[PDB]
């Protein structure tokens, strides 16, 4: 604690008798981190779905992230950092957005009642945002620690192994619907909150962004469900007890 | 006992009340504003025509000044107004606009260029010069030759009221809503405040002040059909009348609007007719030309309303489950013209009439709109009861006479608020009051007793049936056309209705938040108010301004160049006491003559008018020749007063 | 007959110890161009003169009759029964406002508080002279200030706002809109830093969760959505 | 939404004009769930530390949970349920305790300042409770999903494999300090909050519980650090690429 | 000018003032108690000897 922080705490204002700018900075970062995770997921959905184009592609993608074009077979440790970075952002975003959850019986009760009474779309969607986000506290943390600590086990074989033999599909199945509804709605809201694309006909702009939002969700869900099945089937075809599937892909180019 | 003290007490949170509150607060007087509802919901917010003020900015405003405005007002009043007050008005109106402008009121501005304009004497185009650009605009409204109605798009009253309310908040005025003044505190002929009922808690509280101002609006809801808000029931007027000292002026002077939506009464701005709107009967027949070949549906409002009633009487009216009405056809103006110029009229008809004004016809019928009558005051705004002032529609400052000018009422609210505000402020600061607890206690215990008696009455009468019967009587007998026989019938019935109103019984027994109990004490007040209008309408055997006596078609300048003064000195009497204040022609800047609209030579000429007229022609010519400005000439014809603060002249474009 | 409408009304007198929250039903026969204003008055004068409600202009201008009509905050006087294919209309007092009784809440005093909080009045150093030509303003600017100044403090955007329902110190949509109304007014001399000292906190603009319910229920169709966003961008750039 | 919930939302009271009892129930469950996780961890710390007594013990413990004494080699699926149950409680407790976090700039600022100013023990400890609890949102979720979905990989060998070869030790290391400080302080507070052991000299009772609290923490930390090293060393000695350590223990009695 | 009215004005929030305030309020008289400090901090609070009364 610093004098300024003592003075601000006790006076309600900064030493210059002005309101803190922290709320502004905090608001900014919440959107920034939300925006980063948002875009990240769009991309992530594609690069992970490459397995619909054959193991050679998937494997090709996997290798490039490990900076294939700079090291021997590529150092998986690259993915460890890539993951640690996303995890941190993930933590930070949750920490900031968390401030927005209803937080006691009264708030929860009155808001839930209101939502059901209102039957208002954008209000209902925020509830979804709150829920899915809360759910990811558990679902997201799991996935992020593995990718970070087992980067050398990514591949058409290995990934399919974890998906099925390690029972990740149930988690993955749920996280898929969660992060996509969360992210796309969060992106839509992010746009109308800051009005980047308002223009002269905000009403028309918003109307478009809503259709856009839904479309993006449907697409990513279908794509994600297809990619899902892909990983599932392959895993279910790994019957040989003499083959080490978990590290099979790694055992090709070190 | 609960007592609240302030230097300046204001009853009413509309334009007149709030502006007056600003005038007293700004000079260190602690002031309270009492209101039935949140102040920015007052009926003033409903105004959409505009505010009349001689700025002379726009092309059609060019040449305008105090004199022109003053004349429209006096001839418009049919000579029933105090011309000196009218002068005080027209002179200050310009500075009211500018002050409101300085306060943020988003007045529509003028922009260089030509524009599509309807003059219906030539639906030609108008050009606004470059030096006019950015100044406050004006529109054709009120039938004045000179276009001087200022406006803030289609929500003039709204924005105006908000600015004044906000100034009140800025100055720290005490705004206390859901509070109703039900009686005035007075002793030895001086007003010391008011006994107030908290509509929420039911507490009876005494509000004492060195000066009390009533700016309670009009008494339009004593009619069944009216444009007025449901809170314009004249109780402000009533509590003044119930002191037995203060007097009401020209209560029979009620004004009607010809095109309110039927039967709701929701207003359909005068711009409908002005832009081309067509009035049709049951057969779809455009009838105005039948009666007014020249002006047609562009005749003065006064005329149109009469014609519409005549036509209906001739049996050409539409039959509806709520009564007979006529049709307003604006569709012929085109769809593009409505959705841009009358986009607000299109919403009214859809939301409330369930119709598209561009495809269907709107049911219309003349209805009560403005109340020229009110608490009688001197030019300063003070009543016969010392320390009690009045401003706005609740008063009879009298600048309206028997016909207020369209655009002059919201104008008067703010203007009177400024001028009476000054005089009121001066009174409060200078006067010294002797407040006796014995008296406060009498009035407070008095009203507590009354409330209790209401709640305990075993009477079998129904307050609503009594109230509704009253509004029917008024509509059927004290409307646009009046004749002695029917007025006597109305007066007799209103008086009977009053007596039964005292045998009312109410189901709900609580003292707090009781709408039934509110009606219980209000209706009796509304009835005493209606009696003044009805009985005053019966005794005035002549036809002047809005007062049309079929059995007395001519305006009598010999026996009726006066003002009706109503009082109720004896609480036991059942009919108002009327007296007359004669209008002295020798003090008129303009002698009684023709008003401009309607029949001609329809007035018993007064010989002193003619004599005075010369005196005018003489004095005018001598000074006019001797090289003298319109100012010096005015001063010579009729000198008037004005608080120092508003004595300055009004700079205009082209000075 | 016009068809029987079932009118469910919330009733509760917090000032009475024996009163408890409950609903009451009335059977009204629909009529042409019938509004909720008409209905409530019918009920008052003939079925139950106990029911409390606030009506004034009955013309959608004053913003007095805001209430929940089938879950949506809206103006009673401007609502037509005809628009309910069920004949079942449920009325609740506006949430997020101190309840007086039944359908009557205190919106007026909350608004006056909101007005003071944002200092809702023109801030200028020099007082113009009211006897001289008014200062010139571009007609377009006047039109814009008017658009936002059209707010009739009905309270519907406050009651529609889930955020405000949960966090009562939230200044609300109407409050945010009021700021922009003065921000874009040439007559007002306040700067962005000035407005930051008013709504630059978690109870202010950053408290908004962009639920947008306000924008979708506003009976005057004020450009709330874009205007709130406009203000957020500007306030997040102070310093 | 039910009428009663509408009435409660809008009136602030129940239909009988009484305040909701939900706050009471909510308070109760927060403590109950907290108490369960608390006790669970005490036990968990022992049964997991059995490896300090040899693989035969550890393996013996592992097998009994899979209901060894009822099935062949014991059905690991038992542990899946045991874990799912704890996870749910874990979720529920976090959801309820979450209500108690500071939740905006002002709260966080003023409380942090206050804490530093006060230099008051029990106040500072609550901050720790808040922190550690927030940290476990991520740390705890990971561990719980594995035990639940890979119950057949528990054992002196297998567990040691994950600990080292799968890089869980870093997570485990942190979670160890977190859950123990959280749990023991939570238990201490749980006792003084409800005053189960107050008696005639609450001041003396509280003083004891504080010493008890610290002792329990030290013990479990040392024990946990020892058990930690145990798993670590064994994992670091699993060098044979031909041995399948992950499923080695399972491959003994099916 | 600021004016506050009450039927019974009490200057002092100690034992004598507060008790007198009870006597006037209990019988419907609106009463105000003025004090330099919060009333329960009056010097009366310092008494530790006791109150004399012939029970
Ligand atoms: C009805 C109407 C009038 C109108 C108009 C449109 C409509 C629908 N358009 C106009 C226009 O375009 N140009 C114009 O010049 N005038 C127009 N008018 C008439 C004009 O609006 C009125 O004359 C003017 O607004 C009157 O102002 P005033 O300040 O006098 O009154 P108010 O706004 O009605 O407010 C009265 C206040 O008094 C309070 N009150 C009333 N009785 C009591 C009691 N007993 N106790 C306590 N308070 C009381 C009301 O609550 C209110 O605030
Ligand atoms: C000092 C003392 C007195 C005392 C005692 C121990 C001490 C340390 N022990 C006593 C005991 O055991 N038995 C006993 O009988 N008496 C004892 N005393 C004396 C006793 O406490 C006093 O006589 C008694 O308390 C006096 O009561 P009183 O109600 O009169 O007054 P108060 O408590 O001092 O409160 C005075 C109030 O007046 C307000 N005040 C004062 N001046 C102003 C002005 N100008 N304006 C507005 N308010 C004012 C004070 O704020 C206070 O509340
Ligand atoms: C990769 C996963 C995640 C993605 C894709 C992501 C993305 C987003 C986006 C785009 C927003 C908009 C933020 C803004 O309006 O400024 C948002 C809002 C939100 N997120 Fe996340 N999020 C993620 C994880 C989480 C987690 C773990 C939590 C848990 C606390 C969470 C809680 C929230 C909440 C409650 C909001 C609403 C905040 C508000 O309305 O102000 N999010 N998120
Ligand atoms: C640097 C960070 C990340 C990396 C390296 C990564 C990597 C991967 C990979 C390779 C898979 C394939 C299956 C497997 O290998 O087990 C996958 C699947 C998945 N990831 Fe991520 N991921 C990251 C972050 C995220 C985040 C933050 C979320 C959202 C909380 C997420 C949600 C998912 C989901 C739902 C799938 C399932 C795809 C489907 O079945 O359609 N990932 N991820
Ligand atoms: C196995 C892990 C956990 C254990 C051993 C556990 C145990 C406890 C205990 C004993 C309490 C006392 C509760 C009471 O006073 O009623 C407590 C308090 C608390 N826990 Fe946990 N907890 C666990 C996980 C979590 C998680 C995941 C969160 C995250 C939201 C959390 C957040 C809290 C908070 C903030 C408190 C303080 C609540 C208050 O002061 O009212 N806990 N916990
Ligand atoms: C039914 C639930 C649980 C089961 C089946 C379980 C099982 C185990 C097992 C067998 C290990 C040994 C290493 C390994 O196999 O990977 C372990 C270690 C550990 N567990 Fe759990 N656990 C459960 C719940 C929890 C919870 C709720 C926490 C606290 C959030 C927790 C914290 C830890 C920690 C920190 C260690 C490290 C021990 C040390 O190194 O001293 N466990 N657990
Ligand atoms: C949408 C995600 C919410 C974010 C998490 C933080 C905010 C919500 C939790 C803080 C307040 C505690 O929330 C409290 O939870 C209990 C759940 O047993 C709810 O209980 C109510 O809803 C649940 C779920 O539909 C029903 O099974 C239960 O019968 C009902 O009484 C309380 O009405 C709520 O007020
Ligand atoms: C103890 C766990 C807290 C539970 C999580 C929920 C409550 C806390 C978050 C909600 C409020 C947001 O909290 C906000 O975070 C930022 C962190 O960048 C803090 O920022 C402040 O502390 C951090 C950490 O010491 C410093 O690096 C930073 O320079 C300083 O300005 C704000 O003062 C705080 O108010
Ligand atoms: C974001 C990302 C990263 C960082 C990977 O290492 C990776 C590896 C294999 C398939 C998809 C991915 C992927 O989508
Ligand atoms: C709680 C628990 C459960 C449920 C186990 O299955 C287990 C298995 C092996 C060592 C410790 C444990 C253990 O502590
Ligand atoms: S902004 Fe719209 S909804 Fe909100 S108070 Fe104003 S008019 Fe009503
Ligand atoms: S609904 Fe509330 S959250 Fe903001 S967008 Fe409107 S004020
Ligand atoms: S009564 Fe005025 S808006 Fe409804
Ligand atoms: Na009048």
């Amino acid at each position: 604690m610093t004098n300024e922080s003592i003075l601000e705490s006790y006076s309600g204002v900064t030493p210059e008798r002005k309101k803190s700018r922290m709320p502004a900075k905090l608001d900014w970062w919440q959107s920034a981190t939300g925006l980063f995770l948002g875009l990240f997921m769009i991309g992530h959905m594609f690069f992970v779905s490459t397995i619909l184009l054959g193991d050679n592609v998937m494997l090709w993608v996997t290798k490039k992230f490990e900076l294939d074009f700079i090291f021997e077979g590529g150092k998986p440790i690259v993915v460890s950092f890539l993951a640690a970075f996303v995890f941190a952002v993930f933590i930070a975003h949750a920490f900031l957005a968390m401030r927005k959850f209803p937080i006691n019986y009264r708030q929860y009760l009155t808001f839930k009642t209101h939502k059901d009474l209102m039957r208002h779309g954008d209000t209902t969607l925020w509830w979804i945002q709150a829920m899915t986000g809360f759910a990811m506290f558990f679902l997201g943390s799991v996935h992020l620690y593995i990718m970070m600590t087992q980067p050398q086990t990514i591949g058409p074989v290995s990934s399919s192994f974890r998906m099925v033999s390690e029972w990740m599909w149930p988690l993955y199945l749920v996280l898929l619907f969660a992060v996509i509804l969360h992210g796309s709605v969060g992106l839509y809201r992010l746009a109308v909150k800051w009005g980047w694309f308002d223009g002269e006909t905000p009403d028309k702009t918003r109307a478009n962004l809503k259709k856009l939002k839904t479309l993006m969700s449907a697409f990513l869900i279908v794509l994600g469900l297809l990619t899902f099945g892909a990983y599932v089937k392959k895993g279910l075809e790994q019957t040989d007890p003499n083959i080490d599937y978990k590290y099979f892909d790694y055992k090709r180019t070190h | 006992m609960k007592v609240q003290y302030c230097d300046s007490l204001v009853i009413g949170g509309g334009l007149a009340g709030l502006r007056a509150a600003v005038a007293t607060q700004q000079k260190g007087l602690s002031t309270i504003v009492l209101s039935l509802i949140p102040v920015k919901r007052s009926h003033s917010a409903a105004a959409q025509g505009g505010m009349q003020a001689s700025l002379g900015n726009s092309k059609m405003s060019d040449g305008d000044n105090e004199d022109l405005h003053f004349m429209d007002t006096v001839k418009g009043s049919d000579w029933g107004c105090d011309q000196k007050v009218a002068r005080m008005f027209v002179n200050t109106a310009p500075k009211a606009i500018r002050e409101l402008a300085a306060w943020g009121v988003p007045w529509t501005r003028i922009h260089k260029g030509d524009r599509m304009a309807i003059i219906n004497a030539q639906k030609t185009t108008i050009t606004e010069e470059d030096f006019r650009h950015g100044l406050i605009h004006s529109r054709d409204f009120g039938g004045t030759k000179k276009w001087r109605t200022c406006y803030t798009a289609d929500a003039t009253g709204h924005t105006m009221l908000f600015a004044v309310a906000n100034e009140c908040l800025k100055l720290g005025v005490s705004i206390q809503d859901r509070k109703e003044a039900i009686a005035l505190i007075h002793q030895d002929g001086k007003c010391y405040g008011a006994v107030v009922r908290d509509l929420v808690t039911g507490d009876i509280i005494a509000y004492v002040a060195k000066g009390t101002l009533i700016a309670t609006g009009g008494y339009g809801r004593i009619y069944k059909n009216t444009t007025n808000a449901v809170v314009c029931e004249g109780t402000g007027t009533a509590i003044a009348l119930e002191t037995g000292i203060a007097q009401l002026g020209n209560m029979e002077a009620v004004q009607f609007h010809p095109t309110p939506l039927f039967p709701s009464g929701i207003l359909l701005t005068e711009g409908c007719r002005g832009d081309g709107g067509i009035l049709r009967d049951v057969d779809g027949h455009r009838f105005m030309p039948d009666y007014e070949p020249e002006k047609k549906e562009l005749a003065s409002r006064d005329v149109v309303s009469r014609r519409m009633i005549e036509h209906i009487r001739k049996g050409k009216g539409v039959q509806s489950p709520y009564g007979q009405h006529l049709w307003l056809d604006i569709s012929i103006l085109g769809r593009k013209h409505i959705e841009t110029n009358l986009r607000d009229v299109q919403e009214i008809c859809e939301y409330f009439a369930g119709i598209d004004p561009a495809e269907k016809w709107a049911p219309v019928l003349p209805m009560q709109h403005y109340s020229m009558g009110g608490i009688r005051t001197d030019y300063r705004g003070e009543a016969k009861l010392k320390g009690l002032f009045s401003a706005g529609e609740a008063a009879c400052w009298d600048m309206h006479g028997f016909n207020r000018l369209g655009g002059n009422s919201v104008s008067e609210a703010v203007v009177a608020g400024m001028i009476v505000g000054e005089y009121f402020a001066e009174h409060c600061a200078n006067t010294q009051v002797d407040l006796e607890t014995k008296t406060l206690e009498k009035f407070v215990k008095g009203q507590e007793a009354y409330m209790k008696s209401l709640v305990e009455s075993k009477g079998t009468e129904d307050v609503f049936k009594i109230k509704n019967r009253m509004k029917d009587v008024m509509d059927d007998n004290v409307g646009i056309f009046r004749d002695g026989p029917h007025l006597e019938k109305a007066v007799k019935e209103l008086e009977e209705l009053y007596k039964k109103s005292k045998n009312v019984g109410i189901k709900n027994k609580r003292l707090h938040a009781n709408p039934e109990l509110e009606e219980a004490y209000r209706v009796p007040m509304m009835l005493k108010v209606a009696l003044c209008v009805a009985k005053g309408a019966l005794d005035r055997t002549e036809s002047r301004g809005a007062h049309n006596r079929e059995d007395y078609p001519k305006r009598d300048d010999i026996n009726w160049l006066n003002r009706t003064l109503a009082s109720w000195p004896n609480p036991e009497q059942t009919l108002p006491t009327l007296e007359y204040e004669a209008l002295d022609v020798n003090e008129m800047e303009i002698a009684p003559g023709y008003r401009g609209y309607g029949a001609k030579g329809n007035y018993i000429e007064n010989p002193l008018s003619v004599k005075r007229q010369e005196e005018i022609d003489k004095i005018q010519s001598e000074l006019e020749a001797a090289g003298k400005d319109r100012h010096a000439i005015q001063e010579a014809l009729m000198p008037y007063e004005l608080p120092a603060k508003y004595k300055a002249r009004n700079e205009r474009l082209g000075d | 007959m016009g068809r029987m409408l079932t009118i469910r009304v919330f009733k509760y007198d917090p000032q009475s110890a024996v009163s408890k929250p409950h609903f009451q039903e009335y059977k009204i026969e629909e009529a042409p161009s019938m509004t909720i204003f008409i209905v409530l008055n019918m009920i008052r004068e003939t079925y139950d003169p106990d029911l409390n409600f606030d009506f004034v202009c009955r013309a959608g201008i004053c913003g007095s009759c805001g209430m929940m009509i089938n879950g949506r905050p809206s103006l009673a006087c401007r609502t037509l029964t005809k628009d309910f294919e069920d004949g079942v209309i449920t009325l609740l007092p506006l949430p997020a406002f101190k309840l007086i009784k039944d359908l009557s809440v205190d919106t007026g005093n909350w608004f006056n508080g909101m007005s003071q909080r944002v200092e809702s009045w023109i801030h200028a150093q020099k007082e113009h002279d009211i006897s001289k030509l008014e200062e010139r303003i571009e007609p377009e600017v006047a039109q814009e200030v008017f658009e936002l100044d059209r707010c009739i403090e009905c309270g519907c955007c406050i009651a529609a706002c889930g955020t405000k329902i949960m966090r009562e110190d939230f200044v609300g949509a109407a409050g945010l809109n009021r700021v922009v109304r003065f921000m874009i007014d040439p007559h007002d001399e306040r700067t962005d830093e000035d407005y930051y000292e008013l709504i630059g906190d978690d109870d202010g603009v950053f408290g908004c969760m962009t639920l947008l319910a306000c924008h979708d229920v506003c009976p005057k169709n004020l450009p709330l959505q874009s205007k709130i966003a406009y203000l957020r961008r500007k306030m997040v750039s102070v310093n």
